[PDB]
């Protein structure tokens, strides 16, 4: 059974995520310019400022957002920024999407000047996530609920944000038997996965340092959103 | 902080 509300809301968030796509003249950029660190760079920074862009578009329209607390609107986003990113990329690895262009987009993380202590577990996270075999409507709902987490610092009116996810995770949860009721522990499965994605926070904070002493910028969206000094 | 964040909000 999956609610006609469920139904709505979920071919709505469909709409927001499908509506999130960044131009191919960008993307474009994975395949063609020069291999080397610094390129290597610059282009992992222009990915992730369009696509902290396109995150807010998608934040935006997640149904009762538009009206939560200002405050509390930019406490989500900084405090989500990093775990939704590296989902993204978990979706772009797992299913080879076209225009994420993988295996050259492996390349250029793995020669931006991030030390292996973080190469090493990432990776290892990307390999568990396909293992999941999740559909794009999982990926979705899980970046949804990723936003709307009502645990981030600096939240005033945390209940207010559990009231706008845990619809998202009920609906996730019917998609699990719905969508897989061979494996039974799949949707626990998932929010292990959320756990662990949490870990990458601290290693992003260290990674923004590192390429900071090696005198590397970010853009001044970056800047804000990850909270760059 | 918020400055840009905000600008994209409003739209
Ligand atoms: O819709 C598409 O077609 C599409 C295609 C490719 C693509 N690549 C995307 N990226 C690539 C990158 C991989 C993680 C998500 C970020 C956005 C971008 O982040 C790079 C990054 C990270 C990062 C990495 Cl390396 C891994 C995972 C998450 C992050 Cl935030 N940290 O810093 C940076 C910049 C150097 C400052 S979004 C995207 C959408």
């Amino acid at each position: 059974e999956l609610t006609p509300d469920q139904q709505t809301l979920l071919h709505f968030i469909m709409d927001s995520y499908n509506k999130q796509r960044m131009p191919q003249e960008i993307t474009n950029k994975i395949l063609k310019e020069e291999f080397s660190a610094e390129e290597n760079f610059l282009i992992l920074t222009e990915m992730a400022t369009n696509h902290v862009q396109v995150l807010v578009e998608f934040t935006k329209k997640l149904p009762g957002f538009q009206t939560l607390d200002h405050e509390d609107q930019i406490a989500l986003l900084k405090g989500s920024a990093v775990e939704a990113m590296f989902l993204r990329s978990a979706e772009i690895f797992n299913k080879k999407l076209p225009s994420g262009h993988s295996d050259l987009l492996e390349e250029r993380i793995r020669n931006s000047g991030i030390s292996d202590e973080y190469i090493t577990p990432m990776f290892s996270f990307y390999k568990s996530i396909g293992e999941l075999k999740m559909t794009q409507e999982e990926y979705a709902l899980l970046t949804a609920i990723v936003i709307l987490s009502p645990d981030r610092q600096y939240i005033k009116d945390r209940e207010a944000v559990e009231k706008l996810q845990e619809p998202l995770l009920d609906v996730l949860q019917k998609l699990c038997k719905i969508h897989q009721p061979e494996n039974p522990q799949h949707f626990a499965e998932l929010l292990g996965r959320l756990t662990e994605l949490r870990t990458f926070n601290h290693h992003h904070a260290e990674m923004l340092m590192s390429w900071r002493v090696n005198d590397h910028k970010f853009t001044p969206l970056l800047e804000e959103i990850w909270d760059v000094q | 902080d918020h400055q840009l964040l905000r600008y994209l909000l409003d739209k």
